[PDB]
RNA sequence: CUGCCGAAGUUUCCGGAUAGCAGAAACUCAGAUCAGUUUUAUGUGUAAAAUGAGAGUUUCUAGUGGGCCAUUUUUGGUAAGCAGAACUGGCGAUGCGGGAUGAACCGAACGUGAGGUUAAGGUGCCGGAAUGUACGCUCAUCAGAAAGGUGUUAGUUCAUAUGAACUAGCCCUGGGCGCUUAAGCGUACUACCCAUACCUCACCGUCUGGGUUAGCUUUGAGAAGCUCAGACGAGUAGGCAGGCGUGGAGGUUUGUGACGAAGCCUUGGGCGUGAGCCUGGGUCGAACAGCCUCUAGU
RNA sequence: GUACGUGAAAUUGCUGAAAGGGAAGCAUUGGAAAUCAGUCUUACCUGGGUGAGAUCAGUAGUCUCUCGAGACUAUGCACUCUGAACCUGUGGUAGGUCAGCAUCAGUUUUCGGGGGCGGAAAAAGAAUAAGGGAAGGUGGCUGUUUAUAGCCCUUGUUGUAAUACGUCCACUGGGGACUGAGGACUGCGGCUUGCCAAGGAUGCUGACAUAAUGGUUUUCAAUGGCCCGUCUUGAAACACGGACCAAGGAGUCUAGCAUCUAUGCGAGUGUUUGGGUGAUGAAAACCCAUCCGCGAAGGUGGGAACGCCCUUGUGGCGUGCACCAUCGA
């Protein structure tokens, strides 16, 4: 038994065996271009941009 | 911590260095402290559980 | 698994190029100061258990086959079930009349003669 | 086991989220957050045995 | 001949008995104790959390029972160095890469191999690897790898664009070939070179943990067998184990031999990590051998 | 061929070979010359014909065993069989070595593409409506303030700009090298019983073989390597011993003691002083009389092993070895 060691990574197949999940991840989401609330202190900016 | 136990996270089992290319190792080892699958064993060195 | 040796040359003893009077049989360096024991570079090797070849193929001769060394005609029967594995080596002091007894009945057998060519000549 | 991937993936990204939008807010309104300490380090020996 | 384990290198009393280290056996436990460990806290010690490892006994028996170097610690020193005690490691039992070479310096500690990548150190040539990029500094007419200077370099400060006093670096004065806005120095960031080291695999062995019989047509019961898994591999003194070889002895091969025994030589072919072995050819001419045990002027 | 069995090494002479700038020497890697290793399509299967034989006869006898199991002797060659011999096939498959590509697997090194989240939600910048400002000053005239260049700063400014940096992708597309350990079947997965990149390499081909791949010898090329043993010394330095070859050559034999293990017997134990005996070496073996030697002169708990269970497991209830604690004697 394990004659060999197959790579999860390098191994699609071995992933399955050991990643019951990777069938269904779609890693990539957009949680962009919703009107992006630039959240930025005004005093932070202040103590930023000084000496 | 994902990358090493799956190219390189070898068990301890009867003071041996097996590897985890099964799940079935870890649950037999584990099995005590509800870590099942390697998903498990990331969650608990991870998040550093009880 | 095929015949694969882990070295070829042989280990000769060391010093046992200059003299004479010292045999090329591997012996030991129990020197206290030998920097040759000591493995030293541009030194000789040393025989260790790493050498070691296979055990699938210890004895095995090039070919595949591991020698097996008949005396007399019996001893070559006994290969009928083996003849892919040994080859019927022929002793060297078993005279021509019996060596090629020996060599038509290992033919018919199907076993393979090491040294079918010995002391015999050909006639057609 | 497979829901179980599902529990972790979850809570990582919502860790990861709250600790984003917690500095977010903090450098919104001015105040200044310190992130909580881990308590989780991988070390690498570099020095032989000699 | 190979394989495994492998110190001590010295306390302490006193040539020794101890001890210690290493083993070898017998025990009892891992739900029990530990640690050249670290914390917590009570007053640096002590006591009670983590990190790891199973831990503790009794018996009997080899070897050692020096040092050198280095670190440090001090005391005095004493021309000055230094000396004197200690302190702790390393070598010593230990090879390899680097340091031009070189036993003490920088790396790394060793089965046989294939690939990969590195450490220390290096990339002008010898020399494997960029005559890399950016930035300065170095001019030596001995470079380079206490001070002075009509010596510079950058300058600072103070005086009124010039001087003075200064700040500091460097030069001058007091491994080879070569290198000179370097192939020198100094900083930074890329890329590359390679070790007996690190990774992945193969193989040999060692130890450890298994599996295996109403021996199931997977046949793999020399159970002293077959099979599976993992880690490991320096070595003196020394301890343990398995083997190879010589003469002869009882058994055996219904063994070999004038169609050539034993021996001998030979760049013939093989086998074994090795001690050793088997064989071809040439000489040779009367004996000899494999196996199980016995034995020794081995 | 009487310098007479075999005729080794040192050692010397001749010849052939290569090599030969103050050594040689060996080790790795090859090359070259010289030389050996080993070569094999051939057999298998199938088809028919031809003659056969026999372990076959819708067959007959003897022999040794235990009905039938062998060895045979007649007789026929069918019924099968002998892949039996030949003709018939020109049918079908073709044993090692070495290179080639492919689809895969493990270990890798190297170029890419596409994207997610995060950072002043980059900063910038461009874009962008102004204002102000000074400049190293355009225009006007060194001084000057947008002109007959404009810049900078400040807001404003599109916006959720984009880039970069950092990080992730169970996103993807190529290049190259080194490995094939294992040998029915399991397992674990995915696709959909089957199939697969999932418990380790298999295919397509060629050439060589009737030489290639190989090995050995001398030599060369590049990299290397301070004389061995003893003793000394941390270590060396050393000082010793070594002209070369062959043969000889050094923990042995014995009594005593203790230990460990093996064997026989076991409150026993030991024939070999001696006697009996031994026709085939008879100094062996085999047998035992009287001594003699050496031995011989209770409770408590922890415990190995076992049984009963019984909420089982957990544990309890026990029985308790060796032994250790305890009280004991």
């Amino acid at each position: 038994a394990h004659v060999q060691k197959k790579n999860p990574l390098k191994n699609k197949a071995v992933l399955s065996r050991l990643n019951p999940y990777a069938k269904a991840y779609k890693a990539n989401v957009k949680i962009n271009s919703e009107k992006t609330p630039k959240a930025a202190g005004e005093k932070f900016l202040s103590v930023l941009h000084e000496n | 911590v994902r990358e090493l136990i799956y190219k390189r996270g070898f068990g301890k089992v009867n003071k041996q260095r097996i590897p985890l290319s099964d799940n079935a190792i870890i649950e037999a080892a584990l099995g005590k402290y509800s870590i099942l699958s390697v998903e498990d064993l990331i969650h608990e060195i991870y998040t550093v559980g009880p | 698994v095929n015949i694969i040796k882990k070295r070829t040359k042989p280990f000769k003893r060391h010093q046992s190029d200059r003299f004479k009077r010292v045999g090329e049989s591997w012996r030991k360096p129990r020197g206290i100061d030998s920097c040759v024991r000591r493995r030293f570079r541009g030194t000789i090797s040393m025989p260790k258990i790493g050498y070691g070849n296979n055990k699938k193929t210890r004895y095995c001769m090039p070919n595949g086959l591991k020698a097996f060394l008949v005396r007399n005609v019996s001893d070559v029967e006994l290969l009928l079930m083996h003849n892919k594995t040994y080859a019927a080596e022929i002793a060297g002091n078993v005279s021509a009349r019996k060596r090629v007894e020996i060599v038509e009945k290992a033919r018919a057998l199907g076993v393979k003669v090491t040294n079918a060519g010995a002391k015999v000549r050909s006639q057609e | 086991i497979a829901k179980r991937a599902e529990a972790y993936e979850a809570e990582y990204r919502a860790a990861e989220r709250e600790q984003i939008e917690l500095a977010r807010k903090a450098r919104a309104e001015g105040n200044y957050f310190v992130p909580h300490e881990p308590k989780l380090i991988f070390v690498v020996r570099i020095r032989g045995i000699n």
